């Protein structure tokens, strides 16, 4: 199971979420960390396409 | 008559040594008569025992058991009317009087109530002995056993044997008899059925207030009825009309209430932080002044030791005429200096140590040139021989060991000194007593001013906690508005460049807060740099941290990289933050930080308390505070504010301004005054009980109230128990209702809670106390004073040195050790030392024989200087004075002219005070029934026999009130007697047996505090509401009455027998703590009555001499003092919360789980089926438990984002690591008896700060940091020294000694010689464990020494002579090597290896870090390093000699060749035999993977993860207790006997070889015993207490891989 269906960046984003192999993102966080590098800098994994 | 008869010929072996002995004893015999037998048997016993005691003190019995009037009048002496007391033996001589009372008691709870009772009936005599006549001095001999110097200490059991058996054969009422044998025995819980419990009509209305409504058997239907009625009732009657407590978030409103709370706006402060504070600003411009711009000083600098050296012998018996020899001194030489060499007096004075016209001297004074040739003018043509006198004098009866060929004895020129001081003119210091802003705008700087603000700001701290250095009984030679032209102030100096120092001017010692004035000095040009105005024992964090600073604000700046562009404004802003910090020191600061913390907390979450924002608030004064309160709160809003994207990360935000708010630990919290901390305290103490209207006035403290105070008693006990279910006006005043304490105990014993009544292992198995803090009390003063005047007098057998005095210092804490035991005690501690060498003085003058202290206080002792001038005291000190004076100081001090010998040398000095008291005390203006008639020799008539409801015969619990410091604001603190400590003691030991029985609290149970961890880490990864709830005013609001109700109420059935246990003895207990009486320090009484609006003061006013006398003791219904009653108050509050917990998942249909710690709780509510529908749920929560005694804080939180629980703050998917705490607790508590002490407390610190995370390049900064405070000390480096700088994330898997052997291996370079000594250590491992076993045959090769011991070894493995003078040639120098270094440190007033002490902590069972620093640096400078005598460091360091034979110096001034220290070769030990003994106990300890070669290997700074040690030990882990015993007792007999188990009963396991023969134990036991710092048997004694650690992925990739 995975969490317990938050951004995991903003802590109050609760709405059609992504999810990261491990939690659920945002879909603008998701946006920024992707134009930002290619890492995820939140769980250390090759981010969702 | 069996033993009757044998009674007379058994104490036939008695010896008459006096009349009164035989006289009895004639009596005794020659009557046979069982009624006047006892008596008479007891008498004497009695009789022998108080002649013992009496001839013991050169004595004079009392024989006529007379008063001391009479006494008196036998003599001529008038008598005052004097309480009528019989003294036990009497002493008069010329005008003193010695007094001593004699007793005897076996316990220790009577010996102290019997000289508690003693002392101060001796000590109310003097105050009306001492008004019209002479003074007295009392001595106590209390005897805990009935032994003497008389008898062979074989008869005396054997007679009390027979007197108790005769007594208890035939009598003759019923407790005169159960007290008489209780006090014949030898030694002797609860079950007190001995005691009777009679009534006294008073109990009645106690039972009939406290009973009536106490039921505990309603049913379950009806609770539930009534709950869901009282829920129907709340829901549309208290909460739809808006009386909640609690309210929602709305972000927004928080951000406006901060700003206005925080950010002034209706202030006229500007926006600069160097206009603002002083000490910043005198920071900047020594920044911005340094930043933007030789025989002859060595050879000062030597003789001016050399004079501070000698000025430290008082070898003059004066203080004027010392200083002036000194400066003498210094002037010749500063004349001899300057007779060639043209380029000194300008080169290295100006460059060096000299000043406008003003040089350097003796106790780091700055003295006038030509007041220096003004004051040695004098002393000439009236006295023209002092030259001569002072000349042969330092020659016989001196230690004539000086360099001083010339300078000394020459006659001071002053033509010359006059052309000097015409040379460089008058450009004196001004001393400012009591708009334009240009200050670069810090937030553009470049990166390299910053720092050197902060190493400016290091400087000057040191140079504060060295001004706190100053010499105590130092006066200036002149005495002294708004600005003072200073002469004779007193200096420090700093160095910051190459050419110029610093100068930082003061005038007064001590630990007190003083006006500094700092200058700078270029070269030569002083200048003006500033003045301020602070307490020097406040700035110890920067003294030497300024690179540990830096370090951890960059990494918590870093934190913030996931925007270029947010870091670069918070950078500098949290940088001045600290430095603003750090330059103002306050309690103010701190606890606007903890409400920034409480902020945070109630922002991230959803639910908050509507009383929240007026916790936050604090009133700034002093314009320091304000700038800090902007700074902080616009760190805030900036890092907080945002319309849409401000969250983009939100656990770095809240890491950061947690961190940010917890800053608050870098100010120290050492009460920055205690008359106004102590008022503090009773004022929040006492406010209550006046607020509710119980608190009575002075009680009888023997268990006897009057009718009016049982009347209050009782109608505030009615109040307490009179709040109804309905009434919302009562909901934050103290008291329970009853209608849901029965529904609560009714619900609990029929198995309904989480609890239950099932527990097993059924629980029934000299201070005054009104001066808590005082460096001495009375009795104590008094004892010494009365030790010393009687030893005088008993050597007297006039004259006397100022040896006496030294006896004063003998049992408080020759020259040599005069000077060593003198200058260990502080300042105040000077002070009550003088205040004891006065009274001795005077006992001993009078023993050798202005009219408004008569109506006023007549003890001229403390005759105020501030009530008169100056000027008055100086001339009429001055006047014609015949029989008064006497010519001369006469050193040998003849008895019989003492007070004229003070006279005269008090007042040749320059003080006229004491000269003045000397003159006021010279001058006399200072002028058959065995119930009763037995109770006096030595019946012990105070022991618990019969008790009441309010007391036990025997007192009446009284306490003592006093304060403990914390961070925010300070505790309550309660100490009591000795008796009320035991029932304390049972009544705790019973509630925490009974709880340890229960599941859920979680106090001393750390298996449930994981548990609670852990559910609280699932909770807020699940997303449960989390309440987090701490209670307001836990203590000083209960009461014990409501510990009493519910334990009535409660059954407590046993495991397996069901009985329903009674509990009377726990409510007899708890009666009495219900009527305890409470003492109020005599400072606050003080304070109220000599004498702004204060409730306390106002009461204390009100109840002065209206009603009856000054309060002393106040007794009320609810105290439950702060730490007496902790676990009946967790009892309560888990019985309780598991009972509101029932109640809400009945009502509310969710499923909670509560952890408790008796003052705050977690509650985790997993809710069904988004969480603004949850807000009348916590309401009617909080309005249940205001019906009970547990009124909620505003700073409680409810939310489902954080969670706190004792300081532990879990988030989603981590927790926040709490950097900054750490810091701050790693660079205070600097408590250093030896430096190997003090790099333990530092790495056990360090160590427990790497384990959460913080770096490894702060731990390094800490480690350097340690070792320059020991290298300042004057110790010099060492090889194991303090913790290891370069170190790795390998904290985990490595214990002391593994870091130990990293340091010595990064001593050498190609690690050569550590290879061959690891090589050998792994050969001799591999032959202990296989092979060629051994045996305890290596013990007597360890104990033997370093070189034999080494070389045994080698020869044993492998070697040869090659071998043996190659490895034993580094040598290194060790201090202690005879023993350990003698050393006075600041401690208290009134008072072998190392595993020896170890052991014996665990078989059995105020003070500042600046001047603690302060006295180590000093006593690490005299004569402390011993031999055969002893001697100084530097005497020993000056013996090496410089050989440099290209081996001794890879590491200079540590590692030594052999022949570098043949002038001092006791000192040298080699190191590889410490490397071999550390390779050898580490492969005991962690494994054998110590001996490989270390390889070097071959990311983003915030990728963090959990490790665990990878440690695998070879010792047989479980490695209990009884093992180490047995080895020490197999391998050191002798050392076991003595020093070890005196206090042990369990001999037979440990000797009966109880898993005897270790495999490693063996030979890893002794090498621990003769290495001073190795210690790992005190190591494998304990638990790892990490057990994980969170590191970075970063470090994690650079460690050493050594496998
Ligand atoms: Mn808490
Ligand atoms: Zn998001
Ligand atoms: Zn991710
Ligand atoms: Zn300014
Ligand atoms: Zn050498």
């Amino acid at each position: 199971l995975y969490g317990r269906y938050n951004c995991k960046c903003c802590w109050f984003a609760d709405t059609n979420l992504i999810t990261c192999n491990d939690h659920y993102l945002c879909l603008r966080c998701h946006q920024t960390m992707l134009r930002n590098s290619e890492l995820c800098h939140i769980c250390w994994k090759p981010l969702p396409t | 008559d069996e033993y009757v008869q044998e009674l007379k010929g058994l104490i036939r072996k008695h010896i008459p040594e006096r009349c009164e002995f035989g006289h009895q004893k004639v009596t005794f015999l020659s009557q046979v008569h069982p009624s006047p037998l006892l008596t008479e048997g007891f008498k004497l016993l009695s009789s022998l025992v108080e002649l013992e005691s009496c001839e013991a003190h050169a004595c004079q019995a009392n024989t006529d058991q007379r008063f001391v009037d009479v006494i008196l009048s036998d003599n001529g002496i008038l008598c005052p009317t004097l309480p009528k007391v019989i003294p036990d033996g009497f002493k008069l001589t010329g005008k003193t009087l010695i007094l001593l009372e004699t007793f005897v008691r076996v316990n220790p709870d009577e010996f102290e109530k019997k000289w508690k009772a003693d002392m101060s009936k001796l000590l109310n005599l003097k105050h009306d002995l001492q008004k019209s006549g002479v003074t007295l001095v009392p001595i106590v001999d209390g005897r805990s056993n009935y032994n003497n110097r008389f008898v062979a200490d074989w008869v005396i059991e054997r007679i009390r044997w027979l007197l108790i058996e005769i007594l208890k054969a035939s009598k003759s009422e019923d407790q005169e008899y159960q007290r008489l044998i209780h006090s014949l025995s030898n030694v002797k819980l609860e079950n007190l059925e001995h005691l009777k419990r009679n009534s006294l009509d008073y109990d009645e209305r106690l039972n009939e207030s406290l009973f009536i409504g106490l039921k505990g058997d309603i049913r379950e239907s009806t609770v539930r009825e009534e709950l869901i009625k009282l829920k129907l009732w709340f829901k549309d009657e208290v909460f739809s009309k808006g009386l909640g407590k609690f309210k929602l978030t709305d972000r927004r409103e928080l951000l406006e209430s901060l700003s206005s709370l925080g950010a002034h706006l209706d202030s006229d402060v500007s926006s600069c932080p160097f206009c603002n504070n002083k000490l910043m600003e005198i920071v900047y411009n020594v920044t911005f002044s340094c930043v933007e711009r030789s025989n002859i000083e060595k050879h000062y600098l030597s003789v001016l030791s050399l004079c501070n050296k000698i000025k430290g012998l008082k070898v003059f018996n004066t203080r004027r005429n010392t200083l002036l020899f000194l400066d003498l001194i210094m002037v010749n030489l500063m004349v001899d200096i300057s007779d060639s060499c043209q380029d000194a007096i300008e080169s290295l004075r100006k460059s060096g140590l000299i000043v406008g016209q003003m040089v350097m001297l003796v106790n780091d004074r700055v003295l006038d040139i030509l007041e220096a040739v003004k004051l040695i003018r004098k002393k000439i043509g009236t006295n023209p021989n002092w030259v001569k006198n002072c000349s042969k004098i330092l020659e016989r009866s001196h230690p004539e060991i000086w360099h001083h060929l010339s300078t000394l004895i020459k006659q001071p020129d002053f033509n010359s000194l006059i052309s000097i001081a015409q040379h460089l003119v008058s450009d004196r210091p001004i001393m400012r007593y009591s708009k334009i802003c240009r200050h670069k705008l810090f937030q553009e700087m470049s990166s390299f001013e910053q720092m050197r603000l902060f190493k400016t700001l290091s400087s000057i701290s040191l140079s504060l906690i060295n001004s706190m250095k100053t010499s105590f009984s130092s006066r200036l030679l002149v005495n002294e508005f708004g600005n003072v032209r200073l002469r004779e102030c007193y200096a420090q100096r700093f160095y910051l460049a190459e050419s110029l120092v610093g100068f930082l001017f003061y005038q007064k010692t001590g630990e007190r807060s003083r006006c500094y004035s700092v200058y700078l000095s270029d070269n030569g040009v002083m200048s003006e740099q500033g003045s301020f105005y602070c307490d020097p024992k406040r700035f110890f964090l920067p003294v030497f941290s300024d690179e540990v600073l830096a370090g951890m604000c960059e990494e918590m700046t870093s934190w913030l990289d996931f925007d270029t562009g947010l870091m670069n404004d918070t950078g500098p802003i949290l940088r001045l933050l600290v430095l603003a910090i750090l330059c103002s020191p306050s309690k103010r600061n701190q606890t606007f930080l903890q409400g920034l913390r409480y902020f945070l907390m109630a922002f991230a979450n959803q639910i908050h308390h509507i009383d929240l924002t007026s916790k936050l608030v604090v009133e700034c004064k002093s314009s320091s505070e304000v700038v800090v309160q902007r700074l902080a709160v616009g760190l805030f809003i900036r890092l907080l504010s945002g319309e849409s994207d401000a969250s983009l990360f939100f656990s770095r935000r809240f890491k950061y301004l947690l961190n940010v708010s917890y800053l608050c630990h870098l100010i120290t919290k050492e009460t920055p005054d205690r008359l106004t901390d102590q008022i503090k305290c009773f004022e929040k103490f006492i406010e209550p009980k006046v607020k509710f209207g119980c608190a009575v006035v002075n009680p009888s403290l023997n268990g006897k109230l009057t009718v009016d105070q049982e009347d209050i008693m009782i109608n505030g006990l009615k109040k307490f128990f009179s709040k109804s279910l309905r009434d919302t006006e009562d909901v934050q005043t103290p008291g329970v209702c009853k209608e849901l304490l029965n529904y609560c105990v009714s619900l609990f014993n029929r198995g309904k809670l989480k609890v239950s009544g099932e527990l097993k292992n059924n629980p029934f198995r000299i201070p005054k106390l009104d001066e808590l803090g005082n460096i001495l009390s009375t009795y104590d003063k008094e004892k010494l004073v009365s030790a010393c005047v009687s030893s005088m007098a008993e050597r007297f057998k006039n004259l006397d040195p100022d040896s006496t005095d030294y006896l004063i210092l003998k049992n408080l804490t020759t020259q040599e050790e005069l000077s060593l035991m003198y200058e260990a005690l502080t300042e105040e501690q000077v002070e009550s030392f003088n205040e004891i060498k006065h009274d001795v003085q005077v006992a001993l003058a009078k023993m050798a024989d202005v009219s408004l202290h008569e109506v006023k206080d007549f003890d001229p002792d403390v005759l105020p200087p501030e009530v008169y001038k100056e000027l008055c005291d100086a001339v009429y000190k001055s006047s014609e004075k015949c029989n008064f004076f006497l010519e001369g100081v006469l050193d040998v001090c003849p008895l019989g002219l003492l007070l004229k010998n003070l006279t005269t040398s008090s007042y040749v000095d320059e003080e006229y005070f004491m000269c003045f008291k000397y003159l006021l005390i010279q001058g006399h203006f200072d002028q058959f029934t065995n119930a009763a008639l037995r109770n006096l020799c030595f019946y012990s008539e105070d022991s618990p026999t019969e008790f009441t409801s309010i007391s036990s015969n025997s007192g009446n619990l009284k306490f003592g009130l006093s304060y403990k410091e914390q961070v925010g604001s300070n505790r309550e603190l309660y100490v009591g007697d000795l008796n009320t400590k035991l029932m304390t003691r049972l009544v705790e030991d019973f509630s925490e047996a009974v709880g340890n029985s229960m599941k859920y609290t979680c106090l001393n149970s750390e298996k449930e505090f994981e548990r609670a961890i852990c559910d609280m880490k699932m909770a807020v990864n699940n997303g449960d509401l989390s309440c987090s709830y701490d209670h307001s005013k836990w203590g000083p609001t209960m009461s014990p009455a409501l510990f009493l109700a519910l334990l009535q109420m409660l059954e407590l059935r046993t495991p397996v027998d069901r009985s329903k246990i009674d509990l009377d003895s726990v409510k007899s207990i708890l009666k009495w703590h219900l009527h305890k009486v409470v003492e109020v320090p005599i400072n606050v009484a003080e304070a109220y009555c000599i004498g702004s609006t204060s409730l306390s003061e106002e009461f204390f006013h009100q109840t002065m001499q209206l009603n009856g006398q000054i309060p002393s003791h106040i007794m009320s219904v609810l105290d439950m003092g702060q730490g007496i009653l902790h676990n009946t108050s967790d009892l309560y509050g888990l019985i309780t919360e598991q009972f509101l917990c029932y109640a809400l998942d009945l009502l509310y249909d969710v499923i909670p789980v509560s952890y408790t710690s008796s003052d705050d709780q977690i509650t985790l509510i997993k809710t069904p089926s988004d969480a603004a529908e949850w807000l009348e749920m916590i309401c009617f929560h909080e309005f249940l438990s205001s019906k009970l005694n547990k009124f909620v804080s505003p700073k409680s939180v409810i939310g489902t984002f954080v969670a706190e629980f004792k300081s532990r703050f879990f988030v989603m998917g981590e927790e926040t690591p709490l950097l900054t705490k750490f810091v701050a607790a790693a660079l205070h508590n600097v408590k250093c008896k030896t430096p190997t002490q003090l790099s333990e407390t530092i790495d056990t610190i360090c160590d427990q700060c790497i384990a959460n995370g913080v770096s490894t390049k702060i731990v390094t900064r800490i480690s350097k940091r340690v070792n320059q405070l020991i290298r300042y000390s004057g110790y010099g480096e060492t090889p194991f020294g303090a913790i290891e700088d370069q170190d790795v994330k390998d904290w985990v898997d490595g214990s002391r000694g593994y870091r130990l052997q990293r340091k010595i291996e990064a001593i050498f370079h190609d690690d050569k010689e550590t290879s061959f000594i690891r090589n050998c250590a792994r050969k001799v491992f591999n032959d202990i464990k296989r092979g060629r076993i051994f045996e305890e045959n290596l013990i007597n090769l360890i104990g033997r020494g370093g070189d034999e011991a080494l070389t045994g070894f080698l020869q044993y493995a492998g070697c040869s002579e090659q071998e043996v003078n190659r490895v034993l040639n580094y040598r290194w120098v060790n201090l202690s090597s005879f023993g350990d270094l003698r050393l006075v440190l600041r401690t208290k007033l009134m008072t072998v290896p190392t595993l020896i002490k170890t052991l014996q902590s665990k078989l059995s069972r105020q003070s500042s870090v600046a001047s603690g620093f302060i006295g180590f640096c000093k006593s690490m400078g005299s004569k402390c390093v011993r031999d055969g005598g002893f001697l100084y460091i530097k005497e020993v360091y000056s013996g090496v000699s410089a050989c440099t034979c290209e081996i001794c110096a890879l590491k200079p001034k540590i590692i030594y060749c052999n022949n570098s220290l043949n002038k001092v070769s006791q000192f040298s030990k080699p190191i590889l035999w410490d490397y071999f003994s550390l390779v050898l106990t580490n492969a005991c300890e962690l494994g054998e993977w110590v001996f490989s070669t270390v390889k070097e290997p071959q990311n983003n700074q915030n990728f963090f993860w959990a490790v665990k040690p990878k440690v695998v030990r070879q010792i047989e882990d479980q490695l209990g207790m009884n093992h180490v015993l047995q080895s020490i007792r197999r391998n050191y007999p002798v050392l076991f006997d003595e020093h070890l188990t005196p206090f042990m009963n369990d001999l037979q396991v440990s000797r009966t070889m109880d898993s005897g023969r270790l495999k490693f134990l063996d030979v890893c036991i002794a090498l621990d015993m003769m290495n001073e710092n190795l210690g790992i048997i005190s190591h494998l004694l304990k638990t790892r207490d990490n057990s994980v650690y969170i590191v970075k992925q970063s470090d994690c990739a650079l460690a050493h891989i050594r496998q």
